[PDB]
Order: structure tokens, then sequence, then C-alpha cells
């Protein structure tokens, strides 16, 4: 309980959430085509946003 | 703005054309210019907030002189129905149409 | 304008759309921001000239003359691009991953 | 402080330079007689004749001037590099790490005497005429590949920047001659250089420097029999026209900023600590941080210049 | 919109098909957004390949849409208790154990179970005490 | 740079944000963006190394289609309203886009994208003018329409960028790449609160320029683009790792710090604006900002890395000293929150 | 004629539809060159002969050709214009489509409103403002030209 | 906020009304604050460029030390100000506009009745 089971869940998971969360988000081409049709999807987004709640 | 630097130097750089009512090159006023001065003279000393509320008859009147848009609901509506009666061979277009005229 | 106002509009969106999704030449994109420019100066020289508003003709002309340079600096970049990587294929500027 | 301002009022290199100003670096093997043809083509043209690169060069450089304590001065010994050629700690790569940082120094400081004064440089052995020792060093058991890479990185970041060498005068001198001319001066360690490393040295001389300089610069060769007749040589120099290479184009505007960079150190030789950790290079925290400890409190170096009372500055208190 | 807001307007634990189905539209927006800018950046390498994983985040999504739509509404009625954020806990909780499944993950489960469920029961308590989201300025 | 041209466009990057700012005609609001976008790129390709013309060609498309964005809403807002400025009753997508459109000028959240790359490929100092008095500009802007803009967007904005900069961060070596994230984060807090409190954002940005700047020049004194360089401070320069360590967990919002206000006071008037939901994840993750900051803090101070023989050469020459500036705008920075109440 | 109007809007939509399906740079100059011929007529149809005329001259020749100039200097390496087309014609069409949505559900207001007995009406007299009245706008101009020269041969070098 | 107040100056630093203020005193706790965060930026600077930390560029302590006081008493006398109009705003709002903030009547706990949870 003390050592693995607590410190699995609490201090290193949280620690391993993030790691992860920071690899997918990080992991980016570099080229320009792919990061600006991401561009494109936000504004359909935030178009959308104010739209449904016109 | 967010420097005032121009209030304060009283320069007028970019104030003197900034609505539809400031003075236009040789005096040939705007159009909607009977309104947009009806809506600012109104909102000068009252802030937005009650710009918005209070002085929505000049607006909701300085909106149509502009996008002129119930007029043309109007107009338009007027144009199907009397589609409709010529259908019914109700109307026809009177000599106005081909007449006599005014000097 | 009611209905000539939304294609001219819908023009900047198509060309929105063009800017945005690059594909191979980079001139292509530069070109079609190019396509913005003159549909954002027709349609203030258009409201501009049936709100009968002649002190704002100054505008529609600004426009074009701050997108002239603009457009002269996207062009001197191109320029640079295929000096240094012999096109102006985008791939090509993934250096900085 | 020389700067844009400077610049902007006169202080321009385009109203400082000469035909005697130019950048000469003689170069030859370990023994090539190159220290005496240097001190007299500088004799000749007035030329500023810098010594060749040393351990304590730059200590020679900075502050007082006395040479620093080995360990001060990254504990090289061209010594040890002969007696224990393949050694353990690599004393070889760091001798030649610390010889490139101070040649890069004296480069430096030759091309800010040069765009200052006006007058000329005459360097003897410069940073690109370095790798030859490297390279033969590679080709002996003396240093492993990843040392010569790191060299060569430290090299392709630094070296570019500065301006080639205008002329790069050589000497020629076939192996048996210069192993004969070192039992002339006697000196253990010196004496005990394998030949075919002394063969690498000059190769890559002839097979990679020579030429490759030939382009950017006038290589002009000189048996030795040309040489000890500094009298011809300066006489050639004085002949060759300095138009090919990258000099040509160096515009007053240009040539502050080259100035403003040799005009600091700091950077000069910034590249040169790059880290990358390759053994040999590396001080380690509790070793360097006491030698540190220990350069730092070196008097007149615990302050900068200017400001430490020990050596007798004064006036600190309005400084 | 008028339609998804039907969520709340009836009780929780009640009409559970309009829940889930409402909970498995969102999950699905979702996935189609999440899928897009996983398209969009780290492209694929065919055109089918990632109408595949456009497919698969979405399904995935509206899977962890459903289960939490469908053990939250459920657990109510058993329960008999309709405001009890407990409910949606366990919701919150099977729809992590569909992620992790998805995902072909214990760990992930586990994960998934604690914090998804504790976001949801948050949404519960958030509906009950009434806390504002993205609230207009009112200084 | 011919001198004359080095003045030329240092006055129009210069004239470009002031313009902005004092005019009140959109207008002129657009040109001064213009003027910044033009005077800006020929400083970003000065090296002229491959990686620059990367830079700048993605920097200058994004920034042109951006002010393309900002010019159609002004020209749209003319016809709903003859005048050249917004109004309250503006058509509501009108200022979506010009909070878009200026969110990728300011790159916040997720137009984040071309930020990190055009710096990390720029000199640090022109780096330092990209990242603090090319943001001036867009977020007058911003200051000035704050009465009408989306609470809903802009806070959706915030927090993305809070998280996109943190995560980002956490992963990046190159600190020019982690003080582009850290600025995403930054200027995040600051649009979260422009609908509330104008005020505040621009405490938020001085903080963060008076934080950066000392930041910057101290990446620069060394010129370390690499943790790995910075580390070696000890040996390069020992006194400048006191502050740099203070600052770094300033830039995070640890409390002793001047670094703490900022993210207290925009704390504050969200709560007393009801946003308790919203605040609280946004200073939950904050904290992942001080993780990557305390990261490099161990590197440089905390532990001593190893260093370089060639290292020992260039402490012997004289170190090229740090302008007035460093401290003036260390100590400001590190220590002032004694003096908090009259800073906002 | 008739939606004299109407027609060359939507031809301005189609060109910008092309240079959007980004037609190969020079075939694309074209698309932005004739819209711009469009954009010239459009303008010159609500009594705004100096504008128009003004683009056709600065934006039409002046810009748009410097473009394609340099589109065959530099990029001209260049290997599905027909495949464009088909995307084109068919979008062309669905733009039909999209308008035949108003004709189920939503010119007589063209010109709009005018000063029939005028001298000084003339649009044109206003970009004039530049030098009266608007005196600041010019100055902007101005200092971006300049600024251009410098910048560009710092970019080009 | 305050901006757009009536009368308010476009782009003066503290308007003269702030004369009725009382001037901060010299060595007013903050104004000595500035003074030693001066003194320590100047010791801070000697430090980073490598000069005996104390003992040198006296004259520059000086001018720091006298720098940031000097900015202290200006600002100060103008953040003095800027609070001191915010309840001249502030308290004339709560009367002109009088029942929005009306006086209330707090209840004698002997009639308040708040119930009791015993520990135990
Ligand atoms: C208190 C303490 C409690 C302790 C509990 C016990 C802990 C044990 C120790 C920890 C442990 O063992 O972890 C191992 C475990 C091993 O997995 P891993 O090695 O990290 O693999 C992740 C890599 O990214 C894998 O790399 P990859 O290349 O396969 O990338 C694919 C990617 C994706 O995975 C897939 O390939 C399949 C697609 C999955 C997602 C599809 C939908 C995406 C929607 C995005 C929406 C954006 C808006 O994988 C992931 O990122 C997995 C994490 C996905 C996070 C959830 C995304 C949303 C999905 C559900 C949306 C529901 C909406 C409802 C309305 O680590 C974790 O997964 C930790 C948890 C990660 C996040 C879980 C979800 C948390 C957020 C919930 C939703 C938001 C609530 C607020
Ligand atoms: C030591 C140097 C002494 C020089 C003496 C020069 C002659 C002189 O000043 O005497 C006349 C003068 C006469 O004062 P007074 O008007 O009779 O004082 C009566 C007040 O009721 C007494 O003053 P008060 O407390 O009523 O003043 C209002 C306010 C005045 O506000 C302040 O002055 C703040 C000073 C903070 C120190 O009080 C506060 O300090 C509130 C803030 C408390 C601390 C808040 C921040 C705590 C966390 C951060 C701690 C610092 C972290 C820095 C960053 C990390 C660095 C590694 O003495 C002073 O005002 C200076 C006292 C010492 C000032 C701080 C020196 C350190
Ligand atoms: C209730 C009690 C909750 C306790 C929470 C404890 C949080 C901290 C637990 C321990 C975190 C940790 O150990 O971080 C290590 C992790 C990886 O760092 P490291 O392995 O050093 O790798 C860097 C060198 N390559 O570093 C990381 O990846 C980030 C770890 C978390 C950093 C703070 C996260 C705050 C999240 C707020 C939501
Ligand atoms: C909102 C949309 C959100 C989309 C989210 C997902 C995006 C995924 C993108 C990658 C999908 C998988 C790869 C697809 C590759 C492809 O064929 O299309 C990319 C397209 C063409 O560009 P190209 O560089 O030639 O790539 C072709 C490679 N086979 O790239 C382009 O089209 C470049 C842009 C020019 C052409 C389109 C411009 C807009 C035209 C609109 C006309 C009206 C359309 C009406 C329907
Ligand atoms: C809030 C914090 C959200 C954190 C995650 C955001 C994106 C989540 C998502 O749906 O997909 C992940 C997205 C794309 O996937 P990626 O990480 O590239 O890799 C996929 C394959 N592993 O990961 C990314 O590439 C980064 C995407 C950042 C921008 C997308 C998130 C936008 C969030 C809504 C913004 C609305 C703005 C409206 C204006
Ligand atoms: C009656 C007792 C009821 C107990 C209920 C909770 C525990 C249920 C465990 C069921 C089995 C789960 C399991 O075996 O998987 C462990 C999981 C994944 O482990 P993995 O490395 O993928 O290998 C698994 C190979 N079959 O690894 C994990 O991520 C486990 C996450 C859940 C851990 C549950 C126990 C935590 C105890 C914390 C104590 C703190 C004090
Ligand atoms: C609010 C309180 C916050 C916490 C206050 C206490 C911690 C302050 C922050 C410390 C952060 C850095 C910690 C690690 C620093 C490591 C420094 C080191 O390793 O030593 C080398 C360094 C430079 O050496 P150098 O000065 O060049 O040597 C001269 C030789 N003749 O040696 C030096 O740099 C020496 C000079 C360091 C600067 C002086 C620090 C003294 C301690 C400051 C205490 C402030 C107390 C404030 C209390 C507030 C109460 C409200
Ligand atoms: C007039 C003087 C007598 C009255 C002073 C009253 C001060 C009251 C408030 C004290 C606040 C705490 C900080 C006090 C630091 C005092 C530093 C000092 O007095 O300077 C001498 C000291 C000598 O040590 P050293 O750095 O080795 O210099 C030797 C020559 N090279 O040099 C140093 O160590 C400099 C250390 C600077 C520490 C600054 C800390 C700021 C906050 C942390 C950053
Ligand atoms: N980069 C280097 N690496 C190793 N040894 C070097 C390097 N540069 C110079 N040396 C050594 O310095 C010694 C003295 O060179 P030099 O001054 O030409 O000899 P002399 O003074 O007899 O003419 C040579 O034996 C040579 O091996």
């Amino acid at each position: 309980l003390d050592l693995i089971w607590l410190e699995k869940t609490i201090p290193k998971s949280t620690s391993t959430l993030h790691t992860n969360m920071t690899t997918l988000t990080t992991n980016q081409k570099g080229l320009i085509k792919l990061y600006f049709m991401s561009f494109l999807i936000n504004i359909i987004l935030i178009i959308i946003l104010y739209s449904i709640n016109l | 703005p967010f420097l005032d630097i121009q209030k304060k130097l009283g320069i007028s750089l970019d104030r003197h054309f900034m609505f539809l009512s400031a003075e236009q090159p040789y005096k040939n006023a705007a159009r909607c210019h009977a309104f947009e001065k009806e809506w600012i003279e109104c909102a000068h000393g009252i802030g937005g907030t009650r710009a918005k509320k209070e002085c929505k008859i000049e607006f909701d009147d300085f909106e149509e002189c502009l996008l002129r848009y119930k007029t043309m609901r109007r107009m338009h509506d007027i144009k199907k129905q009397r589609e409709k009666l010529m259908k019914e061979g109700k109307y026809t277009p009177p000599p106005h149409h081909s007449g006599r005229e005014e000097p | 304008m009611p209905s000539t106002f939304f294609n001219l509009t819908m023009a900047f969106s198509l060309s929105l759309l063009g800017t945005l999704m690059f594909r191979s030449h980079l001139m292509s994109t530069l070109l079609c921001l190019e396509g913005m420019v003159l549909s954002l100066f027709i349609m203030t020289s258009v409201t501009s000239l049936n709100s009968n508003s002649m002190s704002s003709m100054p505008i529609p002309i600004t426009i074009l003359v701050f997108a002239a340079c603009e457009a002269a600096v996207g062009l001197a970049l191109l320029v640079k691009v295929s000096n240094t990587y012999g096109t102006d294929y985008v791939q090509n500027l993934n250096l900085l991953q | 402080r020389y700067g844009l301002l400077a610049a902007i009022l006169g202080d321009k290199t385009t109203k400082k330079l000469h035909e005697y100003s130019r950048v000469i670096t003689v170069d030859g093997n370990i023994c090539s007689g190159k220290n005496k043809l240097a001190k007299e083509i500088a004799q000749q043209l007035g030329m500023k004749h810098y010594p060749e690169a040393g351990i304590q060069y730059s200590s020679t450089t900075t502050g007082d001037g006395r040479p620093l304590d080995i360990e001060f001065s990254g504990s090289c010994s061209l010594e040890k590099f002969y007696d224990d050629p393949k050694s353990n700690d690599g004393n070889s790569y760091r001798l030649q790490s610390w010889l490139y940082a101070s040649r890069l120094l004296q480069y430096a400081d030759a091309l800010e005497h040069l765009l200052s004064t006006g007058q000329g440089v005459v360097l003897e052995r410069s940073i690109y005429s370095d790798f030859v020792f490297l390279e033969a060093m590679y080709n002996q058991g003396y240093i492993r590949k990843q040392c010569v890479d790191h060299y060569n990185e430290i090299k392709r970041l630094t070296l570019p920047e500065y301006l080639p060498p205008h002329a790069v005068i050589y000497i020629d001198v076939p192996v048996p001659e210069v192993q004969s001319r070192i039992q002339k001066k006697g000196d253990p360690h010196e004496m005990k250089v394998t030949s075919a490393y002394l063969q690498d040295i000059e190769n890559a001389y002839k097979k990679t420097f020579l030429p490759k300089m030939s382009e950017m610069c006038e290589v002009l060769v000189y048996d030795s029999w040309e040489a000890e007749d500094p009298t011809k040589v300066v006489e050639d120099i004085e002949y060759l026209k300095y138009n090919k290479g990258p000099w040509l184009k160096q515009d007053d505007w240009t040539f502050h900023y080259l100035r403003m960079l040799v005009q600091d150190k700091t950077e000069v030789l910034n590249y040169t600590t790059i880290p990358v950790y390759l053994p040999e290079i590396t001080i380690g925290a509790h070793q360097g941080s006491r030698i540190y400890n220990s350069f730092r409190e070196l008097p007149g170096r615990k302050y900068a210049p200017g400001y430490n009372a020990e050596v007798g500055d004064k006036w600190i208190w309005l400084k | 919109k008028r339609f998804f807001e039907s969520y709340h307007e009836v009780p929780d634990g009640t009409q559970c098909h309009r829940k889930t189905y409402i909970t498995t539209a969102l999950g699905g927006i979702c996935g189609i957004i999440g899928s897009a800018y996983s398209v969009s950046l780290n492209p694929a390498d065919s055109t089918l390949e990632a109408v595949a994983r456009v497919g698969r985040y979405t399904f995935t999504a509206a899977a962890i849409g459903a289960m939490f739509g469908l053990t939250t509404c459920v657990s109510a009625q058993v329960r008999e208790k309709p405001d009890d954020p407990l409910n949606y806990f366990i919701g919150g909780c099977a729809g992590g154990l569909t992620l992790g499944a998805r995902t072909h993950s214990y760990g992930t489960a586990a994960m998934g179970c604690v914090y998804m469920g504790t976001a949801a029961a948050l949404f519960k308590i958030g509906k009950l005490e009434g806390w504002e989201l993205f609230p207009t300025p009112k200084v | 740079m011919n001198p004359i041209t080095l003045a030329i466009i240092y006055f129009t990057i210069f004239l470009g944000p002031v313009i902005t700012m004092s005019s009140t005609n959109l207008m002129l609001m657009w040109v001064g963006l213009e003027f910044s976008l033009l005077a800006i790129i020929p400083m970003l390709i000065n090296k002229k190394n491959p990686r620059s013309t990367e830079a700048a060609t993605k920097y200058f498309v994004t920034q042109a289609t951006a002010s393309m964005i900002i010019l159609l809403a002004i020209v749209l807002n003319y016809k709903q309203l003859g005048t050249w400025m917004f109004q309250q009753q503006t058509n509501g997508l009108i200022l979506n886009m010009t909070l878009m459109a200026l969110s990728m000028k300011l790159g916040l959240a997720p137009f984040h994208f071309w930020l990190p790359e055009v710096t990390q490929g720029i000199p640090l100092h022109m780096g330092l003018i990209l990242l603090t008095w090319q943001k001036i500009a867009p977020l007058s802007i911003l200051i000035q329409i704050y009465p009408l803009l989306n609470s809903t967007i802009i806070l959706m904005l915030a927090i993305t960028s809070i998280f996109m900069g943190a995560w980002g961060g956490l992963n990046q070596t190159q600190m020019r790449k982690i003080m582009a994230y850290s600025s995403i984060a930054h200027m995040g807090w600051m649009l979260a609160i422009l609908p509330y409190n104008p005020s505040l954002t621009l405490l938020n940005l001085m903080i963060y320029i008076i934080l950066t700047a000392p930041m910057f020049m101290a990446l620069m004194l060394n010129n370390s683009m690499t943790i790995n360089s910075i580390s070696l401070l000890w040996n390069k320069t020992p006194a400048m790792l006191t502050m740099i360590s203070l600052m770094l967990l300033s830039l995070g919002g640890l409390p002793p710090l001047t670094g703490f206000l900022p993210k207290w006071i925009i704390i504050t008037e969200l709560m007393k604006n009801n946003c308790l939901i919203m605040a609280t994840l946004m200073a939950m993750m904050a904290l992942l900002n001080l993780f990557f900051y305390t990261r490099l803090i161990y590197s440089t101070s905390l532990t001593m890395f190893p260093t370089n023989n060639n290292s020992k050469m260039m402490t012997h020459q004289t170190k090229t000293k740090p302008n007035l500036m460093f401290s003036t705008l260390a100590i400001m920075s590190t220590m002032t929150l004694p003096l908090a109440p009259q800073l906002i | 004629m008739n939606n004299y109007i109407f027609v060359l809007s939507s031809l301005f939509l189609v060109g910008c539809l092309g240079l959007a399906l980004k037609p190969s740079p020079i075939y694309g100059g074209l698309g932005l060159i004739v819209s711009g011929f469009v954009g010239c007529l459009m303008v010159l149809g609500f009594g705004g002969s100096f504008l128009g005329l003004m683009v056709f001259l600065i934006y039409l020749g002046g810009m748009l050709v410097v473009f394609g100039y340099t589109t065959a200097m530099a990029t001209e390496e260049y290997p599905s214009n027909w495949l464009i087309l088909g995307f084109l014609v068919l979008g062309v069409i669905m733009e039909v489509f999209l308008i035949c949505v108003l004709n189920y559900y939503d010119g007589d207001w063209l010109m709009y409103e005018v000063d029939d007995v005028g001298v000084m009406l003339e649009g044109g007299i206003g970009v004039a403002a530049m030098y009266s009245c608007a005196t600041w706008m010019m100055v902007v101009a101005g200092w971006s030209l300049f600024a251009g020269i410098f910048i560009i041969i710092e970019i080009t070098r | 906020m305050m901006n757009g107040r009536p009368g308010h100056e476009p782009l003066k630093f503290l308007p003269d009304e702030a004369r009725s203020l009382p001037p901060p005193k010299l060595n007013d706790p903050r104004l000595v604050y500035m003074g030693l965060l001066g003194y320590c930026t100047g010791l801070m600077d000697n430090m980073l460029r490598m000069r005996p930390v104390m003992r040198a560029g006296l004259h520059r302590q000086l001018l720091f030390v006298t720098s940031f006081v000097f900015a202290g008493y200006f600002y100060l006398k103008r953040q003095n100000y800027l609070y001191a109009v915010k309840d001249h705003d502030m308290f004339g709002y709560i009367k002109l506009h009088p029942e929005d903030f009306p006086e209330k009547e707090k209840k004698t706990y002997a009639e308040i009745l708040e119930p009791f949870h015993p520990v135990r």
C-alpha cells in the first residue's frame, strides 16, 4: 500500500497522465498545411459556437 | 482609444471622418444623414450601456435608412401579391406606366 | 447589394478556404490571398458608393496600397524560398518542427 | 567602445585599409622555420606578427598576462601529447581543442587589430590550418572518430563567420627534413614524434588544406630554399594580386558587424563551449567548480578589469 | 440546439431513451471534431486509413456518450434517487470504462473511471447548485 | 543593415503599434497592424539561414490572412453601421471574427502553432520583439473593444491557451520555444479577464514584459538556446544564476514573487464575476507551467551540470556585460509584490 | 440589362472559386485577372468610375501582372486543372443550387439614392480628400511605400 | 472602468484635483521600500557585471536609490489619487441611487436564532 499502490495512484499517475498528453499535443509534423487546416477547423467550430448559442 | 495622444495633442487626424454624417466633400450630404445625427446626439453623454436600450428608436430607424430592408420587404410583398392579382387578371399597370409626364 | 454583397462575401470566404488549405506551390496561396483583397476592395467601394459616403473613398484605395506592399513582402519571401530550396513548395518549409 | 555610434560617425574600416593590410598566415610542418619567415615578413611591411597560439596564449592575452597554471589553462600538455599518445585521459584531444580556442582568440584579436589600426597581420598557423593536426591524429590512434566530429562541429560553427586569410604563405620540407630539424633543437618530447604522424600533417596540408584555401585565398608555397630568404618571399607577397576571395564584398557597413564580433571575445568562442558532452572535453562539475573558484580568486581576476584592488586598481568607489 | 438542452429539462432518471440518445450524439460530435484535429494534424497515410480513424474516434466517443447516458439514467431509476450526484459518477465511471476498453487498457479504465466520473458528478452538482460557466461580465 | 534601413524599419516596427493604439478609426488601427507585419519580416531574416526564411514565410502568411480577416470585420461593420468602428449594435459574428483574427496575430489557443515555430528560428533578440512589442498592438485593439466581445469565446481561447502553452512547454527543451510556449500561456490569462476588467489585462501584460525581457536578455547574455546551454551558466557567468532562478519561478505563479499578483488579481476578478469554474481549472494547469520552469531551475541552478574545458577559456576573457535594463527589470519584477496595491 | 449585377457577382464568386482550388499559379493568374476585370466592372456599375478604373489599372495590371511575372520566374516547376475544372463546374452548379435555395425563400435597390441635379457629385472627388480633410491616410500610405523600398532590399539581400 | 468618467483628463498623469489629497510622506514605508528595491538593483548590477558588490559605483548606487524613490513619490502620488477617485465615485453613487443600497437593520442576537450544532 505504501510505495507502489499509494505512489502509482496519486503521485505517479498524475505524472503519466500529463506526460502522455504532452506526447500527443506536441508530436507535430511542422508542415504548414496541417497546422493551417487546424485553423480551418477552429473557424468552423467558433462559427458554430456563435450560431447555436445565437 | 488605448492611448489618446490625439485628444491630448488636440490634433484630429482620425476623428473627422468616422461616421456618415461627418463632413462630406463639397458638402454633398451622405445618405442616412437624417438619422445618424439623431442617433448620436442622442447617445452623447449617455454611455453605451444606456445608448443601447432607450436610444433604440433612432438606431432601429437608422438601421432601416441604410440597410433599407423593411422597404425591400414591403415592396417585395407588394410585388408578389400583385403578381397574384395579375394572376387573377385583377390588376393591370395604369397608364401611369405609359402616360403624359411632368416636365 | 443585399445579395450582391453576399456573393462578394462568399467570394472572400471561398478565398478564405483557399489560403487556409495549402497544396504544393506557395504562390497559389499568395495569389489567393490577393483574391481576398480584391473582394474586400470591391465590397468597401460598393457600399461607400451606395451610401454616397465620399468621405470614405480614401479607404478603398488605402486598402489596396497597403495590400500591394503586403504582397511585395510576401513575394520576396517566396523568391527567398525558391533560392534556398529551388521550389516554392511548402513541404520544404518543415525545418522548424 | 566600438559600436554603430562610432561607425556612424566615421570609424570605418574602409578608411583604414591599405595595400600592406592583409591577413597573411604561414603554415608548415612541426618545424618549417615558419617562425622565422613570419617575423621577417612582419618586419618588412610592419605587419603585427602574432606568435603561434599557445596553451597560455589566452592568459597572456587576458589581465596580467603572466602564464596561468596548467589546470587553469585547461590542463593541456603538448609535452604529454608526445610522450603519451592515445592517453587514457585524452590530454591530446584536450590539447587540440584548447589550441583551436587559442587560435580562435588569436585570429579574432588579429582581425580586431586589422579593422581598427588598419595594420595587417601575420598569424602563422590559423584556425584554417589547425585541422591537419587532427586529421593526422585520427589517421593515427591518437583520436577516435567522434572526437573528430566534435572538433569539426566546433569548426563549422565558428570558423565561417571570420573572413578567410588573404593569402596563405606556405613552407614545405619533407618529413626527413623536419625530423632532422627536430634533432637540432633537442627536446625529449618534441623529439619522439612518429614520422607517419608528421607524414599525415603535411599530407593534410597538401591534399586538403593547400588546395582548399587556394581558391578562397592566395596560396603561395615556398620550398625550404625559397624560405630562409624572407626577402624573396616578402617580395612575392608584395607581388601577388589580392583579388580572388570573399574579402571583396566587405563594405564598411559589413565590416562593422564583423568588428563588433571580434571586439567581443566572449562571443568569438561562444560556440567553442557548446554543450556537447564528449568525455575528454568535460570539466566535470566538482572539478570545474574548484578550478573556477580558484581561477576567479587570482589577483585582478576576482573582479572585472579596473575594479580589483589587489593589482593596484583605484577609484573603484566611483567607477 | 433546443434538442441537446432537452436532456436537462425532463427530470433525471426519467426518459432514459432521450438521455442516451442525446449523450450519444454529444460524444459523437466530439468524436468528429476530435478525429478532425487528429487527421488535420498528424495526418494519415491514405484517405481510407483516415476515414477509419474518424470512425474509430467517433464510435469510441459515441460509446462513452451512450454508456454515460445509460448508466446515469438507469442508476437513477434503480436507486430511486434522481438528484444524487453519485448517479452521474457511476455513469462517468462506466463511460471511462468504455474508453478503456476501446483503447484496450485496464489502466486507462482506471484513470478513466475516476477522472471521467468525477467530472460528470461535478456536472450534476453544477446543475444542482446552479454553478455558472462562461459567465457574462456582471462585475 | 545600412543604418538608414535599420532606422526606417525600426521606426515602422514602432510606428506600427503606436498608430494602432492612438487611432480610433479602425481603418487606421488596421494599417498600424499592417505596418507591424511589414516591418518585422526584414529583421526576422537577418542571418538569412535556411531556418529563417521558413520562419518569416510562416509568420507572414499567418499574419497576412489574419490581417485580411480583421479588415473584413471593419468592411462588414461599415455596412451594418456607417461608422468605421465597432459599436454596441455590432452583429455578434462581426466581433467574433475580430477575436479570432486578433487571436491569431497574438497567437492564442488553437492558433498557437505559428508562434512556437517562428520563435524557434529567429534570433533571441528579434524573439523578444516578436513576443512583446508585437502583442501590444493587437491587444490594444481588443482592449478597446472589450465591452462588446463574447465572454464565452474569450474564455475558451483563454483556457485552451493555458493548456496548450503548458503542455507544449513540458516537452520542449529548446529555450526559445519554451518561452514561446510560456507566452502563449500568459497571453491566455490576459485574454481571460479582458471581458471583465481590461485594466488587469494591462497589468498581466506589463508584468509579463518586465519578466520576459530580463529572461531573454539572460538567455542571450550567453546566447544559449538549449537548457544544457543555460545549465553551464554557473561557469560562464555565476551571478545571473540567482535572479534567473527567481524570474522563472516568478514567470510561474509562486506567491512571494511579483508573478503571483497577475494570477491572484485575475482570479479575484473572475471570482468577483463568478467564474469559479473557469478560474479554478486555469489556476490548476497554471501549476503545470511551474513544473517545466523548475525543471529548468534544476538544470541551471539547484544542480550543476558538467561543463567543457574550453569554457575555462571563455571565463578568462572579460564577459561583455548585461545592459542595465536587466537589473532594473529583474528586481522590479522578482520583488515588487510588497507594492501590489498601487500596481493594480 | 437585368440583374446586371447579380450575374457579375456570380462570375466574381466563380473566379475566386477557381483560385481557391489553386489552379496552376499562372493559370490562377488569369483567375484573378479575370475577376479583377469583373470587379472593375462591378464598381463601374454603381457609378464608381475612378475607383473602378483604379483597380483595373493597379491590381489588374500592376499587382497581378507582377504576380505572374514572379510566378514564371520562380515556381515555374509544375508537373489537374482539368480535375479542378471538374470541381469548378460542379461547385459552380452547387453555387447555383444554393441560390436556388433563395428561390425557395427570400434589382430595384441597386444604385440606391443619388443627387440628380448636381455637379461635384462624381466619385473620385472623394479620393482626393487625401489632401483635404483626410490627409493622414495619404501620409501613412506614403510611409508604407517608402518603408517597402527599404524593407524589400533588406529581404532580398 | 474608471475611464470614461466625466472630466477625465485624456492623457494627463495626475489631474490637479489630486492636489486636494495629502502628499505622500517621503518616508512612507512604500517609498522607503522602493528605495531598498533600488539599492538592490544597484547592488545586483554590480554583481552581474562582476564588480566589488558594495564598494563600487557608489555614484550609481545613489542614482538607483534616488531614481526609484523619485519615481515613487510621483507614482504613489497618483495611485493615491486613483484610489481616492474611486471612493468619490463609489460613495456618490451609493447616495444618488439610494434605494439600491438601503440601510439594513440587524436584529440583536437576542432576536435572531442561529441554529446550534453540538460537537459532542
Ligand atoms: C520571500 C522570500 C523568498 C526566499 C528568500 C530566500 C531565497 C532567495 C532566492 C534564492 C534562489 C537561488 C537559490 C540557489 C542560488 C545558487 C547560488 C550559488 O550556487 O552560488 C553562486 C552565486 C554566484 O556567486 P558570486 O556572487 O558570483 O560569487 C562572488 C565571489 N566573490 O552566489 C550568489 O549568487 C550569491 C548572491 C545570491 C543572492 C543573495 C541571496 C541571499 C538570500 C536572499 C534572502 C531574501 C530574504 C527575503 C525575506 C522576505 C521576508 C518577507
Ligand atoms: N593543433 C595542434 N595539435 C597538436 N600539436 C600541435 C598543434 N599545433 C601545433 N602543435 C605542435 O607545436 C609544436 C611546435 O610547432 P612550431 O612552432 O611550428 O615548431 P618550431 O617552433 O620548432 O617551428 C609542433 O611540434 C606541433 O606538433
